[PDB]
């Protein structure tokens, strides 16, 4: 995407050029949390 | 920019500084003269933002 800042996209694009932005992000942070808690489900079966 | 008298051949493609001024691009955009106006990294009316 263009910027890794929400609102520098939405201020600088109309209803659909982000839509196709900001989908990126919502994908490429959605892996970010599915990620993160994969890997703390993990940790916490070895604190367990 | 828009207005001058001639424009130069494309291979030797004249280019303009524009800086230090205020910029509306409304007169631009609402003016039916133009058949192309089309942005690449904003929309045409977030310009004025
Ligand atoms: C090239 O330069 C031209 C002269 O500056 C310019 O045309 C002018 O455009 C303005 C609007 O920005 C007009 O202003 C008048 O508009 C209406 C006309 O009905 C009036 O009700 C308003 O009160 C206002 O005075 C000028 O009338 C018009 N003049 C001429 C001779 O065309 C062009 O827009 C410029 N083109 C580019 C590409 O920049």
């Amino acid at each position: 995407a263009i910027s890794s800042v929400l609102n520098d996209i939405l201020s600088r694009l109309d209803k659909v050029e982000a839509e196709v932005q900001i989908d990126r992000l919502i994908t490429g942070r959605l892996q970010s949390l599915q990620t993160y808690v994969t890997q703390q489900l993990i940790r916490a079966a070895e604190i367990r | 920019v828009f207005n001058a008298t001639r424009f130069a051949s494309v291979y030797a493609w004249n280019r303009k500084r524009i800086s230090n001024c205020v910029a509306d691009y409304s007169v631009l955009y609402n003016s039916a003269s133009f058949s192309t106006f089309k942005c690449y990294g904003v929309s045409p009316t977030k310009l004025n933002d």
